[PDB]
């Protein structure tokens, strides 16, 4: 053997750590990540409120799943200094003030943050569950004050619908990136209770992805 | 006579690329940290059976089949008939249990992997071998013993029980049909199930065509054949057999293929081991 | 804190018993616990022990097989069951905490020990101080010998210390050669090479009186020496 | 007024840069002449430590040059062996983000903080065996990128908020802030007599902290981007740097001035970390394409290459004796060279 | 900000730029003396045989 009686201890205590970081190691990885990022005052507050200093979690089960929402938003940092600590995050769940149109506007440093996010190096396989929030908001906002302001190129009418998919789809074609991740767009508001279900759904089909990319089939 | 030993060239130039293309993928499954995952254990018993096959079945079927017959001795015959169904047919259960486990990871996306563990997919992934050994490997030993007397003439390399339908479509049945049936199945729903966008569908069913199709024919041919020299003994030239023997061994060196195209990181780690040299 | 240790008392031969002792007050699944024997007249003698969760489990030549141990991580509790006691095994059981791990203390805790009397190639370490006298301020080097060189091929050398009080239950004093256990004075400080060991002295007080015994845990089963009876 | 005393800063630092160059008298290039050349260094891996499941983004030797520990991404913290392969401890962490590790000199605690702007510090050598928290400091507002040990009773943490502190053990909180660095700060490293000490900041300057007086002596500009490691020469007379700029600087603090760029036109990735050898002849870096480097320091000639990861390779750093270093990388294995 | 933050700085920097600096033709020779000074007191420059190594196995 030539082994001490200690130290064959500590390889059986060594052993046993493996043990037990393994058991871990295998609960959590099961466990999903849910980066939530969005801009200042962008309607995050009734959003981690709705699902049930530094990096604020959340832990929401919703159809027998244990999810993670890190809020890290709140960190006013250079954001590219800490974006590589949030590899292999199942999703980024990015929230966008739709009313916040006519309010130095502000949509197009959003948009500015997005297009930095989605094209960056680390999130190149991770999908984004893009929220567009307070929509009650921008429905009365469309009727008192024209859209057309913010984008030079909208050229659209004045129909509700049709603005929520021209900008939904001008938020869709900022990334480079085209076949490598997804986009989950949607509307949602406070008197809304499909959230979680749509957050849930999105999950399952990008699991649904990993798994099949896990196994090498795509 | 010279046209055997020039399709021998061709043939030997197959069994160095399944060869050379098991030698990849096994060694790629372990040195390479991202293809070490709970999944690509059962790829890699795959590569195994098919190292096992390549090296072994095909060429001493080749040496049995350019002269027509046996010249070595009987007690080799004995012998590669058990050593050659065995594996033949364990990389069909594991190319099978391979589709339970991607059917499970399609409609149970978050349960199934929590569920399966290393100890869980080993249990399955050495019950998928042993079926085979406990199925086919007793059935060519002791067939010839129940009746006390050979049925295989010192010449000829052929199956002890090839002849009596009640056995050899017994052992046909759950060898290629229920794969077949099961897996078409399985299939069927993963492409359902892949839907919930045109293009991760489109590809799923383009890799799952590949993946099905190129089973079934090279599984059918011989399958067929094997169910019709039941009782006819004349219907088919005995030529025909030996033509149609290469379709199993071809469908294992392209089931490397198959699992290694489908996987861009697969490519890559070949691209590096070539260019290391 | 405390490892308090239950049953024994006035037994007949051959009567099976379980000796219990209930952990109070460390990771009792993280430390590999031991059981140590002292005959109401010898030194201490080894019995038994168990790693953590159970997975190692050793006993000396006499109780091997014989005797039944086990541990229960959830109730904080150490067992051992005893089986055809005979009268050659009265002793004082003390439960003996330890742990292993780099520059670790094993056999750091002590339990009080639990009362046992019914009626009716090896390591050899070798001390023959006995009857010793000591006076308050001066300074005794208590010899030691081994049967076998504890200098491991892997550097440290696997021979502890210990120290007994009248009526109190052992205290570690020095956890390899030349090395001090937390709560220890720095009055004690070893001093061995190869089979040759001592404990050195500098100045010592009228309160570490006692008996020293030396213990080699290079292998098992982990033999004791003989008492050093220091004499006001 | 503002335009008042934005010249006076113009001119003095214009003063500064005036009284530097007249100080160079050579460049260390040059001074390091008809020098016998060290060669190609083979390094070979001794041990792997296979233990961590995520990316593992600190590690810190101790004293004995014998135990390590690691900061991988899942909630754990291992406290590896070096001669042989086992762990002494796992700490199951409050905060799966990690970015520090800290061992004791006396090897008692450990530090461990993260993006949750907490400081952990961790007793080892405890009655009732397990690790638990000494202390929690808070009082940062960003992130805390590298925890330092002066002794058991004091720490130094350098943050993202443009800030260092000094803090305490008694008390939980800061006794010196050096508050004087703007952009995030990144790393830092203490000097053998513990007295001073190096943050690098996002904006490309390295300041030399007072400890005791709590306040900056030098700032050393002419960095071009953000840097990210920093290590003392063992002399504590020079301190490397480290920047995604893929180039390292060996400043001194006696001249304020550059010595050597430890550049190369084959390298692009940025520095992650940074480890002088003893004696300080060599220059070890983590580099960010799946690869090492160590440099020589007299010449900026390159020794042999280190290259044993397939990730990007965040933290290493020599033992106390200059035996061993420890390359920890985003894959989840460290490797003990040697 | 712009009044007390500038003064700060200035005053700061003031005595940053006060600090007296040598030639380097000293501050790199010293450095080069270290070096050669402990020349063998370097585990890592000079290959250790596996003998004196605690790497070996």
């Amino acid at each position: 053997c030539t082994l001490s009686a200690e130290d064959k201890a500590a390889v059986e205590r060594s052993k046993m750590i493996d043990r037990n970081l393994r058991e871990d190691g295998e609960k959590a990885a099961r466990e999903v990540k849910l980066l939530l990022l969005g801009a200042g005052e962008s309607g995050k507050s009734t959003i981690v409120k709705q699902m049930k200093t530094g990096i604020v979690e959340t832990h929401f089960t919703f159809k027998d799943l244990h999810f993670k929402m890190f809020d890290v938003g709140g960190q006013r940092s250079e954001r590219k200094k800490w974006i590589h600590c949030f590899e292999g995050v199942t999703a980024i769940i990015f929230c966008v003030a739709l009313s916040d149109y006519d309010l130095m506007n502000r949509m197009h440093e959003s948009m500015k943050l997005f297009d930095s996010i989605c094209n960056n190096k680390w999130f190149t396989d991770t999908s984004i569950i893009l929220f567009l929030n307070k929509k009650d908001l921008f429905e009365e906002k469309i009727k008192k004050s024209p859209l057309t302001i913010c984008y030079p190129e909208y050229a659209g009418s004045n129909t509700y619908e049709e603005a929520a998919a021209y900008i939904q789809c001008q938020f869709e074609d900022l990334n480079k990136r085209k076949d490598t991740k997804e986009i989950y767009t949607h509307f949602t508001c406070a008197t809304d209770t499909k959230n979680v279900q749509f957050v849930f759904d999105a999950v399952t089909d990008v699991i649904i992805k990993n798994n099949l990319k896990d196994c090498g089939l795509f | 006579t010279v046209e055997m030993v020039f399709i021998a060239t061709v043939t030997g130039s197959l069994s160095l690329v399944t060869v050379v293309g098991n030698i990849l993928v096994m060694l790629s499954i372990k040195v390479n940290r991202q293809l070490q995952t709970v999944n690509n254990y059962f790829l890699f018993s795959l590569a195994c059976a098919d190292l096992i096959i390549g090296a072994f079945s095909m060429n001493l079927y080749t040496v049995y089949i350019i002269k027509g017959y046996w010249p070595l001795g009987a007690v080799v015959c004995d012998l590669w008939l058990a050593l050659d169904y065995v594996v033949s047919n364990a990389s069909v259960m594991n190319l099978l249990i391979i589709s339970f486990d991607r059917y499970f990871c399609v409609t149970k996306p978050l349960t199934y992997p929590a569920r399966r563990t290393t100890k869980m997919a080993g249990l399955m992934i050495a019950a998928a071998w042993v079926l085979s050994f406990v199925l086919w490997a007793p059935a060519i030993l002791f067939w010839q013993f129940v009746v006390g007397k050979r049925t295989v003439p010192d010449n000829q390399c052929f199956i002890q029980f090839l002849s009596n339908p009640a056995v050899t479509f017994g052992t046909a049945i759950a060898a290629f049909y229920l794969p077949v049936v099961i897996m078409t199945v399985l299939y069927i729903h993963i492409s359902l199930a892949s839907r919930s966008m045109a293009a991760r569908e489109r590809k799923v069913t383009r890799t799952i065509f590949a993946i099905l199709l190129a089973f079934i024919l090279t599984w059918t041919p011989y399958n067929v054949m094997v169910l019709v020299n039941t009782f006819c003994q004349s219907c088919i030239p005995d030529t025909v057999w030996s033509i149609g023997y290469w379709l199993c061994y071809v469908n294992s060196t392209i089931n490397p293929a198959c699992y290694a195209l489908c996987n861009a990181t697969f490519k890559k780690t070949f691209r590096h081991l070539l260019l290391c040299q | 804190v405390q490892l308090v240790e239950s049953g024994g008392g006035l037994v007949q031969p051959g009567g099976s018993r379980k000796l219990s002792c209930s952990a109070s007050g460390f990771a009792f699944s993280s430390f590999g616990m031991h059981w140590v024997r002292q005959a109401p007249e010898k030194g201490l003698e080894w019995v038994a022990y168990i790693s953590s969760g159970s997975g190692t489990i050793y006993y000396a030549d006499t109780v091997k097989g014989r005797f039944t141990i086990s541990r229960d991580d959830p109730k904080n509790t150490l067992f051992l069951q005893m089986t055809s006691l005979r009268s050659e095994d009265t002793a004082m059981y003390y439960c003996v905490r330890s742990i292993y791990y780099y520059g670790s203390s094993p056999f750091d805790f002590w339990g009080q020990g639990t009362t046992l009397t019914v009626s009716s190639s090896d390591i050899v370490m070798t001390q023959a101080t006995s009857s010793v006298p000591v006076t308050p301020g001066e300074s005794v080097s208590i010899s030691c010998r081994s049967s076998k060189s504890l200098l491991h091929s892997n550097g440290n050398t696997y021979l502890y210390w210990f120290l007994q009080r009248p009526g109190q239950s052992p205290q570690l004093l020095i956890y390899r050669m030349s090395n001090l256990a937390s709560g220890v004075p720095d009055r004690f400080s070893g001093s061995g090479s190869g089979t040759a060991f001592t404990l050195t002295i500098s100045r010592l007080e009228a309160e570490d009186v006692g008996v020293y015994y030396c213990m080699q845990h290079l292998e098992y089963p982990l033999t004791f020496g003989a008492g050093t009876k220091l004499e006001l | 007024e503002l335009d008042q005393l934005r010249q006076e800063a113009e001119q003095l630092k214009n003063q500064i840069r005036d009284a530097r160059k007249a100080c160079a008298d050579a460049t260390l290039s040059q001074i390091t002449n008809n020098i016998d050349p060290v060669g190609r260094i083979q390094m070979r891996t001794r041990r792997t430590l296979r233990g961590h499941l995520a990316k593992i983004y600190a590690m810190h030797w101790g004293t004995d040059s014998r135990l390590l520990v690691s900061a991988s991404q899942d909630g754990k913290l291992i406290i590896w062996d070096s001669y042989t392969t086992n762990k002494v401890h796992a700490i199951p962490l409050r905060s799966s983000w990690v970015m520090t590790c800290a061992y004791a000199p006396s090897g008692n605690y450990v530090a461990c903080g993260g993006l949750d702007n907490i400081c952990s510090i961790y007793n080892l050598k405890t009655r009732e065996g397990n690790v638990r928290v000494s202390r929690e400091l808070a009082g940062h507002t960003g992130y805390l990128s590298c925890c330092r040990f002066l002794d058991d009773n004091q720490i130094v943490t350098s943050s993202g908020d443009t800030t260092c502190a000094l803090w305490d053990i008694e008390t939980g909180q800061q006794t010196t802030t050096f508050t004087g660095h703007t952009g995030d700060v990144m790393s830092l490293s203490l000097a053998p007599d513990t007295r001073l000490f190096v943050s690098g900041a996002c904006d490309a300057s390295a300041k030399l902290w007072d400890v005791r007086e709590g306040m900056c002596r030098q700032t050393f500009t002419g960095h071009e981007s953000d840097i990210n490691a920093i290590c003392f020469f063992p002399n504590g007379n020079a301190f490397a740097t480290g920047s995604d700029d893929a180039t390292c600087r060996l400043f001194d603090l006696r001249a304020d001035q550059e010595l050597m760029t430890y550049s190369h036109d084959n390298i692009i990735c940025g520095i992650t970390s940074v480890s002088f050898s003893k004696s300080g002849r060599l220059l070890l870096a983590g580099y960010d394409d799946f690869n090492c480097n160590v440099w020589d320091a007299l010449k900026a000639d390159r020794a042999g290459v280190l290259a044993g990861h397939d990730n990007r390779v965040s933290c290493l750093g020599v033992t106390d004796d200059g035996m061993a270093v420890a390359t920890g990388s985003w894959d989840s294995f460290l490797k003990i060279w040697n | 900000a712009s009044i007390a933050q500038a003064r700060k700085l200035v005053e700061q920097l003031k005595m940053e730029a006060n600090i007296d600096r040598i030639k380097v033709s000293k501050a790199a020779a010293d450095l080069m003396a270290y070096c050669e000074a402990h020349a063998k007191e370097d585990p890592l420059l000079t290959p250790v045989p596996a003998s004196e190594n605690p790497f070996r196995e």
